[PDB]
């Protein structure tokens, strides 16, 4: 058994974003909003949505997921000590629009 | 691979993702289509500000 | 099969779902001509309408039509439809 | 001049010339973007997904791993051990 | 779309063939070999009429075969069926050249609705300036 | 680390394999950590495995509508120690299970387990609910308090107030032109 | 016990500013590590292209597998052929289905290899179908392409339309002005 590759995990990750459940698991922990990496990761992490990278991709409400947070990013200014602000209220934006965005793509998918 | 493709992207479903901003905004009548106008054009845009040179020119830039 | 979101996919990098935020614009080209044809909707509203001697001194221009009386007032008014006021 | 005026109201519900350009332009655009055996190869990768299965009455299956991966998928994936076996993954020469 | 319909008639088959097979293990009834046996009959079991069990018979079985009717229409109705993938692809990108080619004539289409606009809306203006330096 | 209150437990591995009705809880619940391991119910299961009074009517329908419950309880009155037994049901889907010792008779009743959308959840008591909101309305205010008191100035020629931050005759002439 | 998601991977860690600059010097100079630089390009497809994902294992160009290669009976392999094979199996199956009737009305015990048989039949219509569908997907480009045809060639016919509308009521409008005249 080989190890899981950098692309595989990245891609089963990338992929995560379709269901909200994961994502506001993700977004109630501080140090992951407020951690500058992540913010970067989160500006890493539009190459799946350049083919032939998102041929691989199964449900791309994922992709879509990920381009919706990064509306949400030029908003946001990394101070000195690292408190980024601005990123208080999203995950309560993405509590109260949580179920709507999930019906409205499962009435998509009828 | 193959050959490419192109299609009318604005129609997928027979009988919108592209945002063309001229068929979401020019097909509705102009006695509520002003107020969405006003609103996009600034904040606290009046109905006085709008006028012919001022788009002749913008247009120009 | 289901080509259209393969299509979504293939066209933006993502499928198409409405969005309450960021992830309008009104073109200004559209918003001319909306003016110079809201222009000539005010400029035949008054063919129907008879005008006043005092107020005969009108200027279909900026969307509107300039109402004057040299030295009192200019009133500059504009409609919707032709149906409505 | 009434009748002219609503046969020019009826010509203004006609789509306008720059709007057909830019659709155009998007067209040659999705040119540039799409290739046949591309989109048919990816479109029949999503066909057993994206939509409901149209055979069964949907009153007993649901949307569990069809949209979004389920909470047991991830359990039983091999992201699951990945996330055990992390240390290795923390591995670098 | 045909071959999920053509699905749908698959497993109709076997729908109908399964409920069949339960209607006559169900509700059959007890047959007498001779006259002086004894016939009796059970309260847990779903005695029916003979003739009419016949004719639930011979409808279902007359379904199972209309169906059949709509299965072989369907097949006959099943879309390419002459055409091989090189006569798809032979297809597709004559497709694509007539595409591009009618978003061309639609192009000079919408073009002469606009020299049909703009001369419309300029007789309109002529006949609205016209008539409004001549009233003032 | 989260203690043992705030946690939802389920296993969907164990719902794929073997799947929850009205008659697996007890086994899907020893799975939970919520069970005992020394308990009375699991040393009675492992020995299987290998009306009635001094109960109430709520286990008693349940007695009378399943019957591996109520020759569990009979094997139960036997031994003596912490046992667990289902007061109600309801399906589809809805359990409780509930912590008991049992002596010889005389039955304490403990923590229970109610279950839902086969979600095994700890039943808290309400002291901690209460305190838990209390946490939040107090914190809350707190904020409001600080965050308020910043623009409050005082002056001594006027009362205390907040920080300053850094016509008329047109309707009468409405209704003269009237 | 642990968390219900798996934590974020290791590889964020590496995404900081000096590599941000040292990642187009790096490019001017299944993946072999040799430093941290190599974190920044997006790994390529592995050569095997068959990689583990959610305990399954997926393809770059997923192929329809083989009866055989799967380990059935693949009874009959231009696609008049297929056509010709698919009714040949339909009239089959209602023939096996029969021939199953008559089992169970003399001796109810040896239907267990024509249910086998049943079986066969059904497997090998369904993967007919689904050797089909690629085609059937390409005459459903097929018909898209030409749904898009139609309704760009509507919008011509509806062009013109309000077109001749125009023009018949500019010819009334000429015979009511030369009445007026």
């Amino acid at each position: 058994n080989p190890l899981p590759t950098r692309f595989e995990v990245e891609l089963e990750f990338i992929q995560s974003l379709a269901n909200i459940q994961y994502v506001t698991y993700l977004l109630t922990q501080q140090q992951i909003w407020k951690s500058p990496n992540f913010k970067n990761y989160l500006k890493y992490l539009e190459y799946w949505c350049n083919p032939p990278y998102s041929q691989c991709i199964v449900y791309p409400n994922c992709l879509f997921i990920l381009k919706l947070l990064n509306g949400f990013m030029e908003s946001a200014i990394v101070n000195e000590d690292g408190l980024l602000e601005g990123l208080d209220e999203l995950p309560k934006i993405i509590q109260l629009q949580g179920p709507q965005w999930m019906n409205e793509m499962v009435e998509r998918w009828a | 691979t193959g050959i490419k493709l192109a299609l009318d992207p604005n129609l997928i479903t027979l009988a919108s993702l592209v945002s063309n901003p001229h068929e979401i905004y020019g097909s509705m009548p102009l006695e509520q289509l002003i107020p969405i106008i006003l609103r996009q054009r600034g904040p606290g845009f009046k109905f006085v500000d709008l006028n012919e040179k001022e788009l002749q020119n913008e247009i120009k830039q | 099969v289901d080509l259209v979101t393969a299509l979504e996919v293939l066209s933006l990098g993502r499928p198409n779902l409405p969005t309450h935020n960021f992830k309008a614009k009104v073109p200004i080209g559209l918003i001319l001509q909306r003016l110079k044809d809201l222009n000539l909707t005010v400029s035949i509203k008054i063919a129907l309408m008879n005008i006043p001697k005092p107020l005969n001194s009108y200027h279909i221009k900026n969307g509107r039509i300039y109402f004057t009386v040299p030295n009192e007032f200019e009133i500059q008014l504009s409609t919707v439809n032709r149906q409505s006021p | 001049l009434e009748i002219l005026n609503e046969c020019h109201d009826e010509l203004k519900a006609l789509p306008m010339l720059e709007q057909v350009e830019f659709e155009k332009n998007t067209i040659l655009q999705q040119r540039s973007k799409i290739n046949s055996t591309e989109l048919l190869d990816y479109a029949t990768k999503l066909s057993k997904f994206t939509k409901i299965p149209p055979t069964f009455d949907k009153g007993a299956v649901g949307p569990n791993n069809f949209i979004w991966p389920a909470e047991d998928a991830l359990r039983r994936g091999m992201l699951a051990m990945a996330s055990l076996h992390s240390k290795e993954l923390t591995r670098i020469p | 779309d045909r071959l999920t319909q053509l699905q749908i008639c698959l497993d109709q088959m076997t729908e109908q063939f399964c409920a069949t097979l339960n209607y006559i293990d169900k509700n059959h009834g007890f047959e007498r070999l001779t006259v002086n046996e004894p016939q009796m009959s059970d309260k847990h079991a779903t005695v029916v009429p003979p003739e009419e069990f016949s004719n639930t018979i011979d409808e279902l079985s007359t379904d199972i075969i209309l169906k059949t009717r709509q299965i072989n229409k369907l097949i006959d109705s099943l879309p390419g069926v002459d055409v091989s993938a090189e006569e798809q692809l032979r297809k597709i990108d004559m497709l694509q050249k007539k595409l591009v080619e009618v978003e061309d004539e639609k192009i000079e289409a919408i073009k002469k609705k606009e020299k049909l606009l703009r001369h419309v809306d300029s007789l309109i203006e002529d006949f609205v300036d016209g008539i409004a330096n001549s009233k003032k | 680390v989260t203690p043992l209150d705030e946690l939802q437990w389920k296993s969907p591995e164990w719902i794929q394999v073997f799947g929850l009705r009205t008659e697996n809880v007890l086994d899907y619940f020893a799975e939970s950590p919520f069970f005992d391991k020394t308990s009375n119910n699991q040393v009675i299961k492992m020995q299987r495995q290998f009306e009635f009074a001094y109960v109430d009517p709520a286990r008693r329908q349940i007695l009378f509508k399943y019957p591996m419950y109520m020759q569990l309880e009979e094997e139960l009155m036997k031994l003596d120690g912490t046992e667990y037994v289902l007061s109600s049901v309801r399906e589809p889907d809805f359990w409780v299970i509930r912590k008991q010792r049992r002596t010889n008779p005389e039955i304490i009743p403990l923590q229970d387990y109610y279950i839902i959308g086969a979600n095994i959840y700890q039943s808290p008591t309400i002291f901690k609910i209460v305190q838990s909101r209390l946490m939040s309305t107090s914190y809350h205010l707190n904020s409001t308090l600080e965050s308020l008191y910043d623009l409050i100035e005082f002056q001594p020629s006027q009362g205390v107030h907040y920080k300053v931050p850094t016509t008329e005759m047109l309707d009468k002439l409405m209704v003269t032109s009237i | 016990v642990s968390s219900l998601y798996p934590p974020p991977p290791p590889y964020v860690k590496f995404f900081t500013q000096s590599n941000l600059e040292k990642l187009p010097k790096y490019k001017e100079k299944e993946e072999e590590i040799t430093c941290a630089l190599d974190y920044l390009i997006p790994p390529p497809m592995p050569k095997n292209q068959q990689y583990r994902a959610f305990g399954s294992i997926w393809q770059v160009k997923d192929q329809l597998p083989d009866l055989e290669s799967m380990g059935l009976t693949q009874l009959y392999k231009n696609y008049q052929y297929k056509i010709q094979e698919l009714r040949k199996l339909l009239k089959s199956l209602l023939l096996n289905y029969l021939e199953l009737i008559g089992v169970l009305s003399i001796n109810p015990d040896m239907y267990e290899r024509k249910v086998e048989n049943i079986r066969t039949i059904l497997v090998n219509i369904h993967h007919l179908l689904n050797e089909y569908r690629p085609h059937q997907s390409r005459e459903s480009l097929i018909m898209l392409l030409e749904e898009q045809l139609e309704y760009k060639r509507g919008e011509i016919r509806e062009i013109e339309q309000v077109c001749k509308q125009v023009h018949d009521k500019l010819t009334s409008i000429q015979d009511t002005l030369r009445t007026g005249s």
